[PDB]
């Protein structure tokens, strides 16, 4: 994240990260003590490891759960070649449960309606351990920022659109990250981080995937 | 009141009964609280809260 600042520990407690080969190549959301979403972008087959917990990955503040990822389920529609930045979502199967806490806490949910008129508030916070320039290095502690919603016409100055919104700038490594609004001290998911680039910012509508996510997500 | 205006005073969700009164209602985690209107935990850890 670009021109944000500095979390609070366990202020955004349904942030995670993902690791690879390379460390923070992504961020992501807990849905629940087993399952978490992101960009499908982001998700190769190759072995994942979530961090929930997360304030600095340098230090060990006994808030950390890592967790690996069993079942990878990128939406139906989304499609590597053509697009590759479209439909851009995915769902990952933690191999053990999250044990949720202060620091660990999953990201609400509302319905297709209220999704929509929470992104429609026009203020939504975005985070992740992306990077903190252009071209620099990756966040040591988790960033955040305060992005305001763009309107149709402006941001079509460079989009599918209809599962997608812009915003502000995330960067590289935000990618999967959660894009949420603040309702009344509750905080509602209402995007996920597509790209950036120039570090407007273009997300994935939430709202257009509830039913898929509370489906895929059940607990049994 | 209805649910077009100030969201009928609910904290999360409105929706209208059958006799021009409004329903407030919330998310999974939490319940309706003593007021009608507000949202307070009904699990130790429920979504979308800071806890510090
Ligand atoms: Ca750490």
């Amino acid at each position: 994240v670009v021109g944000g600042e500095d979390a609070k520990p366990g202020q955004f407690p349904w942030q995670v990260v993902l690791n690879g080969k390379v460390d923070a190549f992504c961020g992501g959301s807990i849905v629940n003590e087993k399952w978490i979403v992101t960009a499908a972008h982001c998700v190769t087959g190759v072995k994942i490891t979530v961090v929930a917990g997360e304030h600095n990955i340098e230090e060990t503040e006994h808030t950390e759960q890592k967790r690996n990822v069993i079942r990878i389920i990128p939406h139906h529609n989304y499609n590597a070649a053509i697009n590759k930045y479209n439909h851009d979502i995915a769902l990952l199967e933690l191999d053990e449960p999250l044990v949720l806490n202060s620091y660990v806490t999953p990201i609400c949910i509302a319905d297709k309606e209220y999704t929509n008129i929470f992104l429609k508030f026009g203020s939504g916070y975005v985070s992740g351990w992306g990077r903190v320039f252009h071209k620099g290095r990756s966040a040591l502690v988790l960033q955040y920022l305060r992005v305001p919603l763009v309107d149709r016409a402006t941001c079509l100055r460079s989009t599918i659109y209809n599962n997608m919104f812009c915003a502000g700038d995330s960067c590289q490594g935000d990618a999967g990250g959660p894009h949420v609004t603040e309702v009344e001290g509750t905080s509602f998911l209402t995007g996920i981080i597509s790209w950036g680039e120039e570090c407007y910012g273009i997300y994935t509508k939430v709202s257009r995937y509830v039913n898929w996510i509370k489906e895929k997500t059940k607990l049994t | 009141v209805t649910c077009n205006i100030k969201n009928g005073r609910c904290e999360q969700f409105c929706k209208n009964s059958a006799d021009n009164k409004v329903v407030c209602s919330c998310t999974e985690g939490y319940r309706l609280a003593e007021n009608q209107k507000s949202c307070e935990p009904a699990v130790p850890f429920p979504c979308g809260r800071v806890s510090v």
